[PDB]
């Protein structure tokens, strides 16, 4: 029973971070997919602390980040990246110190890396639930998500809500986040949503065939990851992240484009 | 300027076999959709044929079986081959760029000047050009009788003339037409100044000129 | 009848135009020229609302905005990812994209539309190429096919002239010509000052002000464009 | 096929004044908000011309004086104000389906001031007298109305056989009709016979107006 | 004896990391200082299993990262922040299981986060020893680094060697960076480079005024945070970056240029 | 004595510069003029070798590589960054940077050329300010400050005239008459058609090769002009 | 053009004091480092005074105490204040862009026209002005003489016959100077054509024109 | 106070050769790898214009026919080819230290084909008659070399007192000199003799050329 909830939170955690990673390596996005890491945790701490839910507490603190962010860029002279660098590393000191002041010190493991092996029926069903709403988003407005991607200059030129679709991705970015925690933690994470996508893209034509490949390198990187971790008892994340890399390093030789 | 030209019209006995073509300047064919449409000599508008970019054709029942159309890429042009000729086939056939889904190429937008097609038994007869003068203004004529089939081109001083002329459409009795011509001017111009019936057959392959002068007693 | 009233665009402190005022009639091919960097792409990108503007711009007493179905807009192909994984089908397709409601597709109606664009342009045989399997010319007529497919009344260009080949040039003008045929409206900045009286039937010469604007004989003059690229200082 | 009939067949307007075409259709000619109908003019020498595509889509070279409208089935092609120039035949068409089919033909007639026929007798030339024939031709050019009788006349007598008489269009300059009337002949009845005579009656004069020469 | 090295190895450590952090936000290699980090650990992991020091394992995969990096760039579509994201992520997994099945599990704890109250005479000798080497660098080569920050066209102009100064605070990075895994860890690292430095930046009215301000503000900070640390019985590494953040955040409101 | 032999400049499989060969004489004021993009700013980084070029240029029959002690560049002032912790007087004293050897500093004779410096172009009291507490103008003089101080034989200006007060203006180039007026040679790209004969008194023509190059009143011509900026299809 | 222009020279006896002045035209004065320099009448050059653009003045020792070097930024004048003039400075003072440390500026690279300084205790006199006519080519002249103190203009129609002049410098005998001026022509100019001497002496307020015309018996 | 003295203080060069002037100083003109050394030219009546400053960098205008060199004390001024428009006075400046000090002076003479003086002999006018003087002038214009000597002569014999002469610098045209003679003398003694003579001496002849004039 603790491998069933080990295998199939993995699969689906592989699935919806290679679909929402696409997205993220084409917009270049990347390195804010690290620092949005970061800024969630914080709200995960609370949440977790408290009697409450850990998608409400991580977006809350993802805005809040967002926000100092805009403020410091606005009322000073500090560059962008910078900005980013201090808010998110400063949220994650406040996560650690966070969880070790309320919570014992095996809990802060649990959430900075993987999770695998002990997955509660009602993470489960929250992570599947949840991994199906991120997927049916982005099949009902995926023409839309296409032209903003590619050809954001037209998208304005038709009259599209193009700042609705940047919003509606950073919250598909926070949702995969939390859930991901569970598979690879908050640190090894980033790997999750780019090394996937970055596979698919060598051997795509269509942004559909790069969806279906990238979640499938997620879903195989992630089962492979799994065994190996359980079997030779090593750490379960940085498994699904080295045989991702494997993946990546194969397939940039055997990839027919190049 | 954007300019269609069709040739090959002529005289055909029925049952007999014709190749329509259309040069093109401007356009390259095998972008559009190309199409060929008649007009009978009552007046009445038909669709022939038409050739699609990827080389699809298709026809109406009407024409099917007899007419196809196809088209040269290198030289660029569009051809209409007719076989078994029957005599409703009789009319002008114009080249023009056909109708397509895209807003902008949904009507025949171009249209070339137009081959005439006959499809009658009778022979080809050349025409005989007689100079009709008088017995402030002044008009002239020009008698183009016994002539078979149509078309046949008139003009004054070689296109120099155009403003102030009648030319009448020819009409047919016992397998020849008959076409005329007038040309009103001032007193001053005629008979000092040199006006001419330039008239061409090219369906018996000839082309006349015909110098009005006053008659004598 | 694109109709321009006091259009202005700031930036950094800087006007980059300046109470810009322009009745255009149609059917036009009209090339908007003046030197680089001042204020003739802008004016594209003021009309259509994509940039903050200081002003309004119409369509036949409809305003722009609230009317952006009836105008299509080629961008410079040089702001385009050519790496990103879409073929020139599927490339050609976007300018439907708007047409379709939120959960329904491309019918047959549309895929027809999307074949006979890029069979006017010539590259049918090139459906299924990745874009980035094109060149210069060859990618810019795929923009040219998908702006034919939205079916617009208005057709604005930015610099589509600019680094392609003589025979891909010859296309992309012949395919303007059928819009101007069409009874349509041509709006071009032109990147250079090459073949004006050949492309363009009337000019509009830009620094920041609108220096001067008309008929291309009567317009294109060497005192209109000594003011335009001298800056008033010549 | 879809079969398209115009109405009216036949059109009389005045200058400065609305002229109205319409063209029913047995099946749609728009498909989904897209229309397929199409409106021409010729003018008599030149091809058809492009006038108006799908419902309102005005051709370039076309004034705005004309404009189209109607959906589904119904369709009207309006003219105002009405010109000189557009004296012509205007024809719908269809886009939609196979076979690509016309309408019959709507002749727009432009009214004018009446005015006479310019009536201009010309003998046979001496090089058909040659030959074995003889054909008097009588020119009337530039009237208005269209409808005019000629008739022939040898020694005060008329003559039916061999008058071959045409008809030109109206002018697109100043809206008037002309017609040629030639009396074939053999070459010894010609000789056989003195005075010659066509004569004119038209709407402009209740008398007829007559044009005469005398043989030699 | 543990709080006497602790104290001193914390001091240095956040004056030489404030030192090399003003070139990196001025530069803008702030996202490139967290994939220095991540790539240096496999060699800090190889070198901690063999007998072998830390900085030359270290600077090697380093190294290797950047030629992974440029390939992948070269002979790919992949995007710039792409290729470096799968490689530090990649080299941080590769990092925790080689650790993970060579050495003991609290080992890891002490290379990923702060290992103040432990540190021994061989260690504070090596890291007080290259940071001389680190700052008398950044004396002597002072105005060759002034110039090729805010102004390279005219460094390039004037016939000076430009990238031997991109590669100098590049081995000035990692030397620093290996230093600075004592203190606060491989993951908190950035901010011991970034935010006192752009706590400076906000006062500094040159580039001289702003390294005493920076080295200043990382060393309080970091003598503030090991008290904080030690006293309330909190992570170390995070509170020293907590303070921090919050020196900058009072900097952002008393600074007299805002 | 500057003397450019074949001088090419590639980028994207598209040569920026082609063929570039010229022998400019002074002492001298000239302007390198023509369309924004065309490769008139990218000759003078081509010249100095600080971008990939094809070809050789000499000053005085000595490499200019070689020589780089000898010329002063200024930049476009657009790609410094403004915010950077640097006063008026420390950034003047970058030009003599070179000078200094590796262990030593700037002495009272470097001092004095940077307060003097700063004396001709009207900023002595600016001389402790910040650079982004000044004008476009005011930290344009700074940079000409700058350039006055490494006391070389040629300078090379990149659009110095562009975004500036008329204040500024003057007195830029009242200092460009100094240089001038001392032998030495001065290379400016201009911005734009601006008062070229007030400025220059030699003119280079640069769309991609050299399409005219001489003194300004034979070489400065609606002929030449017109191939320039028509890309030789006017 | 770029051009410095004195003024305020004169007559000043032992003693006196004298204001000399410099405008511009071109050059901001406050920018650069201004210097006076004067010539004696044996031509040896001699710095007097110079001010730096901070407002730093500094003279030789020989000069020092008497004179003072000045500068009005708003109207942008440079003056020099002399005091107790000693018989050594007469001389012809110059106003020229100073020196400096900086390559271009370490010389005196611009020198106005120069105003001319006379110590002494003899009175103004103004000149007598007499026209030398004679008794292919043919040679006319003008005398100047018994005049104080220097400067004096001498020229032709008023600067148009400025070729084949010579005018000599002027020489000194008992308080009273000396000047005269000779003017070579063709033999067609003169009696005809109307050349005259332009004398003008400022010093004693005195402009006068003398036309040579040919002598009689 | 740093003194310089150019070597040498007069120099006489033919048309295409070299001229050669040095500057000697008694301290050092340079300071750590900067040369304030300076070179100037002076024609008579325009003020001093400079030529060549530091070492060797040539101000705008002069022509590269010109040429500075040296360093530390001792210092070279070339001019090669020599032309007409040489002919001036060349001044050593330096700008080290205080006082700013100039060299002593360097006349250029340009050597010519040698040319007798255009003598011409002008009487006193009636308007300084009418005063108490009479002033006999002698213009000697156009001749090389410099030297030469003017007797004046009353009936035959020299009178010396009253005698102003005076001498212009070498034109920069046509590289000759010029000068005046102006017998100055009362009204009285004019009246008493009659004839009046200036005789000049020269290179070009043995024998003087005489120019005369009798009064009345």
């Amino acid at each position: 029973h603790f491998l069933q909830n080990a295998l199939i939170t993995a699969i689906v955690v592989g699935i919806v971070a290679g679909a929402v990673g696409c997205f993220i390596i084409l917009r270049g996005m990347s390195l804010m997919g690290d620092a949005i890491s970061h800024a969630v945790l914080p709200g995960v701490a609370l949440s977790f602390i408290l009697g409450l839910d850990f998608f409400i507490g991580a977006i809350v603190f993802g805005l809040l980040a967002a926000i100092i962010i805009t403020y410091i860029k606005g009322n000073s002279i500090i560059k962008s990246d910078t900005a980013i660098g201090i808010t998110s590393s400063s949220f994650l000191a406040l996560g650690i110190i966070l969880i070790g002041v309320a919570k014992s010190s095996t809990d802060l493991f649990h959430i900075l890396f993987g999770n695998i092996l002990a997955v509660q029926d009602t993470d489960m069903f929250i992570t599947m639930g949840v991994g199906a709403a991120i997927l049916l988003l982005i099949w009902i407005f995926f023409k839309q998500l296409l032209i903003t991607s590619f050809d954001e200059l037209l998208a304005k030129a038709m009259g599209m809500p193009v700042n609705f679709y940047h919003y509606l991705l950073m919250v598909l970015l926070t949702l995969v986040s939390v859930t991901a925690m569970q598979s690879v933690g908050t640190i090894l994470i980033v790997a999750m949503l780019i090394t996937p996508a970055a596979t698919a893209y060598l051997y795509a034509n269509s942004l559909k065939s790069m969806i279906f490949l990238s979640s499938t390198f997620g879903a195989t990187a992630s089962v492979l990851g799994l065994f190996i971790g359980y079997s030779f008892n090593v750490a379960a994340g940085s498994s699904i992240v080295l045989t991702a890399a494997s993946f990546f390093l194969i397939s940039f030789f055997i990839a027919p484009k190049q | 300027e954007v300019m269609l030209v069709e040739s090959g019209g002529g005289l055909v006995k029925p049952g007999g076999s014709l190749k329509l073509s259309c040069a093109a300047s401007g356009i390259t064919f095998s972008s559009y959709a190309m199409s060929w449409v008649r007009q009978t000599p009552e007046k009445r508008l038909e669709w022939v044929a038409s050739i699609s970019s990827g080389g699809s054709t298709y026809y109406p029942d009407s024409v099917k079986g007899r007419f196809t159309i196809s088209r040269d890429n290198a030289r660029n042009i569009l051809y209409l081959q007719m076989s078994s000729l029957r005599s409703e086939d009789t009319a002008m056939y114009y080249c023009a760029r056909g109708p397509m889904a895209l807003l902008y190429y949904r009507g025949f937008d171009y249209w070339g000047q137009g081959t005439t097609l006959t499809v009658s038994s009778a022979k080809t007869t050349a025409p005989s050009v007689y100079p009709l003068a008088p017995v402030s203004s002044v008009t002239l004529g020009c008698l183009v009788k016994g002539y078979f089939p149509e078309p046949v081109t008139l003009t004054w001083n070689s296109g120099s003339l155009s403003s102030g002329v009648h030319t009448f459409p020819a009409v047919l009795q016992s397998d020849l037409y008959t076409l005329s011509s007038s040309v009103t001017v001032t007193s001053s111009t005629w008979p000092s100044q040199s006006i001419t019936c330039n008239v061409a057959h090219p369906a018996s392959s000839t082309k006349v000129d015909k110098k009005i002068e006053p008659r004598g007693p | 009848m694109i109709r321009i009233e006091n259009l202005s665009v700031s930036y950094k402190e800087t006007l980059a135009l300046k109470d810009i005022s322009l009745v255009l009639h149609g059917p036009t091919i009209t090339g908007i020229i003046g030197p680089n960097g001042a204020g003739k792409s802008t004016l594209l990108k003021g009309m259509l609302g994509i940039i903050p503007h200081q002003g309004q711009a119409f369509l036949d007493d409809k305003e722009v905005k609230k009317s952006l179905h009836r105008i299509a807009y080629v961008e410079q192909k040089i702001n385009i990812d050519y790496n990103f994984p879409i073929k020139v089908k599927e490339c050609v397709s976007l300018g439907l994209f708007p047409s379709i409601p939120l959960f329904r597709s491309l019918k047959a109606k549309h895929w027809k539309k999307v074949q006979e664009a890029l069979e006017i342009v010539g590259l049918a045989d090139y459906a299924e190429r990745q874009i980035s399997q094109l060149s210069g010319g060859q990618f810019q007529r795929v923009l040219i096919a998908r702006c034919l497919v939205q079916e617009a009344d208005y057709i604005l260009l930015d610099e589509p002239f600019a680094g392609i080949d003589s025979v891909s040039e010859e296309i992309i003008m012949n395919t303007l010509r059928d819009l101007k045929k069409a009874g349509k409206t041509v709006l071009i900045v032109h990147h250079d000052l090459s073949k004006i009286p050949h492309y363009f039937d009337q000019v509009l010469l830009v620094n920041r002000e609108v220096i001067a604007f008309g008929p291309t004989k009567e317009t294109f003059t060497e005192t209109n464009l000594k003011e335009a690229y001298g800056n008033q200082l010549f | 096929d879809i079969v398209m009939t115009q109405s009216p067949a036949s059109l009389a307007v005045s200058l400065g004044q609305r002229a109205t075409i319409s063209c029913k259709a047995s099946q749609s000619v728009d498909y989904d908000g897209d229309s397929y109908m199409n409106w021409y003019q010729q003018k008599p020498g030149q091809p058809p011309q492009l006038l108006i595509y799908a419902a309102s889509n005005l051709e370039s070279g076309i004034p705005a004086r004309f404009s189209g409208s109607g959906s589904g089935t119904d369709f009207t092609l309006n003219i105002h104000p009405v010109e000189e120039e557009d004296a012509a035949t205007y024809y719908c068409q269809q886009s939609n389906e196979d076979p690509w089919t016309f309408g019959g033909g709507t002749n727009l007639e432009i009214k004018r001031a009446d005015a006479a026929p310019t009536v201009s007798i010309f003998p046979p030339s001496s090089e058909q007298l040659t030959s074995g024939g003889a054909s008097v031709v009588c020119f009337l050019n530039n009237f208005y109305p269209k409808d005019i009788n000629v008739k022939w006349k040898i020694d005060g007598s008329e003559r039916q056989n061999g008058v071959l008489n045409s008809w030109t269009n109206q002018d697109s300059k100043d809206s008037t009709y002309s017609m040629s009337s030639t009396l074939t002949l053999t070459k010894d009845e010609y000789e056989r016979h003195n005075s010659y005579t066509c004569e004119a009656t038209h709407k402009t004069s209740t008398s007829p107006i007559v044009k005469s020469f005398n043989r030699n």
